[PDB]
């Protein structure tokens, strides 16, 4: 069929022709080849599957606004509507948890690899949680905690607090306490925290990715900017 | 690098208003 680096190829030509889903499809492929990914594999991986979900998610969105409109066939149509676009969000969330725990987070080598992948799965139980109900909801949502808990102890040990990874789960954490749990409180606390820490070691910042955390540091200001109202 | 701030400012500002 194809092979690892024709994949990758195919892989960036879909990214830069916005195809996505094809972009996804052949990271998932070399992904189920069973061997850890290069930094740049998995950099791949996430942004085909972060855009791919981000479409429904989006769709998602703009439905449930429009949904909240006083009638009804046309509240009925938009509700099963809005299950449409529900069911293929889930399809993908459950391709890419299936993908983190059959191959990536349990070969990742380096603590970097680790946080990282494990990140992604507290990312996409969220995402999951964001659509979720009933009982689902509590297993969903429980499962993202669990995920973005076992990272977040993971950095604090393993990398230093400006380290692009660290700040980008804690960025993603809180956005989980305040959109998911509905705790501003600790939200802030997560956020602020993360940005002081960092701030404190501003001498940690290497060439490689001092851009990327200081970016970081700042979406997390702005966060933390945004929700003390 | 503005845009990728001004891009999660508005997808987070959108969880504030539409659900509170
Ligand atoms: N794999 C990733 N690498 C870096 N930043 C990310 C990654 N996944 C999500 N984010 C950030 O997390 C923030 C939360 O947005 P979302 O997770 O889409 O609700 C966004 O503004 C993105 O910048």
């Amino acid at each position: 069929t194809m092979d690892k680096s024709e994949l990758v190829q195919k892989a960036k030509l879909a990214e830069q022709a916005e195809r996505y889903d094809d972009m996804a499809a052949a990271m998932k492929a070399v992904t189920e080849q069973g061997h850890e990914l290069s930094n740049e594999e998995r950099n791949l991986l996430s942004v085909a599957y972060k855009n791919v979900v981000g479409a429904r998610r989006s769709s998602w969105r703009v439905i449930s606004s429009i949904e909240q409109k006083t009638n009804e066939k046309k509240q009925q149509m938009g509700k099963e509507y809005r299950e449409k676009i529900e069911a293929e969000l889930q399809d993908i969330c459950n391709d890419v948890l299936e993908l983190l725990d059959k191959y990536l987070i349990l070969n990742a080598t380096q603590a970097e690899s680790k946080v990282f992948y494990l990140k992604m799965k507290g990312d996409y139980f969220r995402y999951l949680s964001e659509v979720a109900s009933g009982e689902n909801k509590q297993t969903t949502v429980s499962n993202s905690q669990q995920a973005y808990q076992e990272a977040f102890e993971i950095s604090k040990k393993e990398m230093q607090p400006t380290h692009p990874i660290r700040l980008g789960l804690a960025l993603n954490f809180s956005v989980f306490y305040y959109e998911i749990l509905n705790s501003p409180e600790k939200a802030c606390s997560l956020a602020k925290t993360a940005f002081d820490e960092a701030i404190a070691e501003l001498d940690t910042l290497n060439e490689e990715s001092y851009k990327d955390s200081t970016l970081i540091m700042q979406l997390l200001r702005d966060n933390l900017t945004l929700w003390t109202s | 690098r503005d845009k990728i701030r001004l891009n999660n400012a508005i997808w987070r500002a959108w969880y504030i208003q539409y659900v509170q």
